[PDB]
Order: structure tokens, then sequence, then C-alpha cells
């Protein structure tokens, strides 16, 4: 059986939302200097 | 290199030092801050998953594939 907890998956849902925002943040950082 | 070798390198990093977390998104392993200087940073998702699958086969990892929170737990 699985050794992954509901708590483990809850961390990951939040860490994923964080990650996708981080990808857009990096794209903005790149553009700020582009001009 | 090989996926199993990539596996060996990733698992080495999770153990040596960065030991607070057991649960990682796939993204943060390859594009995060804590792993920025590691040999597997920038590694493509496809090859990363095959690395993780070899780990999972040895019980060193369990992959989480649900879209609402994808990632991996190391053991």
């Amino acid at each position: 059986g699985s050794r992954v907890t509901e708590q483990d998956k809850a961390i990951l849902q939040l860490k994923q939302q964080r990650d996708k925002l981080r990808q857009y943040q990096k794209r903005i950082a790149q553009q700020l200097e582009r001009e | 290199r090989r996926p199993e070798e990539w596996g060996k390198l990733i698992y080495q990093w999770v153990s040596r030092s960065g030991q607070n977390n057991s649960v990682f998104t796939l993204y943060e392993l390859t594009n995060g801050e804590d792993t920025e200087d590691e040999e597997f940073h920038g590694l493509d998702e496809a090859t990363l998953l095959r690395a993780l699958q070899a780990l999972q086969q040895e019980h060193k990892a369990e992959i989480i594939t649900v879209s609402d929170g994808r990632g991996v737990k190391f053991f």
C-alpha cells in the first residue's frame, strides 16, 4: 500500500501553486531588465 | 548517464544535507533554489520521472501523479 499521507498531498498541492507562480515570477524578472 | 544514475544522484542529494523535506514537487527538484547547484538541475521532466521510477522500484521513492499536487516522496 501507499506510504503517502493526506498531509503529504496537502503540502504538495500548496507547493505546486507556489511553483507555477514562481515560473511566472521568473518570466517577469527577465522582462523587467529586457527593457 | 542513465535514469538509474540520475536516480542515484538525486537520492544522494535528498539524503546528504537537504534532509528536512521528504516531499518534493517534480518542478522544485529540477528548477528550485535548494538544488540549483546540483548535477540534476535543469534535468527534463521526462528523464526525471524515469530516474524517480527506478528509485520507486527500489522502494526509495513514491511518485505522486495527481494533477492538483504532483511530486515525489523519498524514503
